[PDB]
């Protein structure tokens, strides 16, 4: 095939969280923002070519929601088994001192999508400029997520993406620094 | 919070193949990560996958109305959605920034890596060459693989493992369906 | 334009 769209979805009991969005080829094209009822674009740019009506995707959640609740009877209640994450830290660009770059972490191949994500700057929680995206589909049904921190490398600090999910035994340190 | 999670996923997919020219719908439902029950526009039924999904099988097969607008899909989804979103998805183009530098394999080592770092593209489709003195080099080339970076760009370090010597030149070259012609950087010891 | 969505299906009982 040459190209693939998804129109995703996922309800998740008790968190009650829902989530709806389109992939494209693995990228996230949009999503609905539940609380707002609003359409959010991953790229601006895209909004300016298309639009999509909000609501529409409401409507699906809750049918996946009574779903839920019909499957999990059927199952006789069978919780699902957690499945810990792989974490990575990368930048976007090779690392020149004092020029901006941006730190990704990419947490990967788990479930359920639910996870805390902290960056850590010499140890301590930062949030100046971090952004993230929504939980994002795999093609064997589990989920994969990025978070980001713009920064201006420096040989005085060193960074960790900090992960905790409860697939794990104890939350997950993946560490970078120059050099 | 030790309380057991329940999930429910689906899964609405639309599979293109030579544009619209082929193209097939597929109506996925999960329990957890289980698919229990599917609609494939190549059968224009649902299917249950596990037991789980007989029940819903049945039931939605038994409604026309649900069937047909199951079976237009690939038309009045499918074919739509791709027309809606072709400019800035399929035919998205962005072009590879191109560094190359040294490194070390090991620390204390002298330098005897050398990094062509590829940076920006899309799609992810790339091919990543060395050469030494005009000459493909094959051996102890390494690589992260093809890197998602999350926001419509991807992203691949190709390294060669090699002893530098004076005088030799390296090239890194790069294919990419943006490009009309490879895209090389050389590097001098 | 616009983007249409596929709609998900009630289940039984
Ligand atoms: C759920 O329980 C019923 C009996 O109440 C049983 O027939 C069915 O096989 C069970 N589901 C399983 C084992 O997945
Ligand atoms: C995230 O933190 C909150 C507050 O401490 C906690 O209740 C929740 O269990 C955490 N979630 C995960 C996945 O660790
Ligand atoms: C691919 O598309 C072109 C143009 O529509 C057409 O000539 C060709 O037959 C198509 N290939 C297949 C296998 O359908």
């Amino acid at each position: 095939e040459e190209h693939v769209i998804i129109q995703a979805e996922f309800y998740l009991n008790p968190d009650q969280s829902g989530e709806f969005m389109f992939d494209f080829d693995g990228d996230e094209i949009f999503h609905v923002d539940m609380a707002k009822k609003e359409t959010v674009w991953r790229l601006e740019e895209f909004g300016r070519f298309a639009s999509f009506e909000a609501q529409g995707a409401l409507a699906n959640i809750a049918v996946d929601k009574a779903n839920l609740e019909i499957m999990t009877k059927r199952s006789n209640y069978t919780p699902i088994t957690n499945v810990p994450p792989e974490v990575t830290v990368l930048t976007n660009s090779p690392v020149e001192l004092r020029e901006p770059n941006v730190l990704i972490c990419f947490i990967d191949k788990f479930t359920p999508p639910v996870v805390n994500v902290t960056w850590l700057r010499n140890g301590k929680p930062v949030t100046t400029g971090v952004s993230e995206t929504v939980f994002l589909p795999r093609e064997d049904h589990l989920f994969r997520k990025f978070h980001y921190l713009p920064f201006l490398p420096s040989t005085e600090d060193v960074y960790d993406c900090r992960v905790e999910h409860w697939g794990l035994d104890e939350p997950l340190l993946k560490h970078w620094e120059f050099d | 919070d030790t309380r057991p999670r329940f999930l429910e996923q689906v899964k609405h997919e639309c599979h293109f193949f030579n544009g619209t020219e082929r193209v097939r719908f597929l109506d996925r439902y999960f329990y957890h990560q289980e698919e229990y029950v599917r609609f494939d526009s190549d059968v224009g039924e649902y299917r249950a996958v596990t037991e789980l999904g007989r029940p819903d099988a049945e039931y939605w097969n038994s409604q026309k109305d649900l069937l047909e607008q199951k079976r237009a899909a690939v038309d009045t989804y499918c074919r739509h959605n791709y027309g809606v979103g072709e400019s800035f998805t399929v035919q998205r183009r962005v072009y590879p920034e191109v560094t190359v530098y040294p490194a070390k394999t090991q620390p204390l080592q002298h330098h005897n890596l050398l990094v062509c770092s590829v940076n920006g593209f899309y799609p992810g489709s790339i091919e990543v060459r060395w050469f030494r003195n005009g000459q493909e080099e094959k051996t102890g080339v390494v690589s992260t693989g093809l890197i998602q970076n999350g926001d419509w760009t991807f992203q691949t370090l190709v390294m060669l493992e090699t002893v530098p010597r004076s005088g030799e030149v390296y090239t890194c070259q790069v294919e990419h369906p943006s490009l009309t012609s490879p895209l090389t950087v050389e590097w001098r010891a | 334009s616009a983007v249409r969505l596929r709609s998900s299906v009630p289940g039984v009982r």
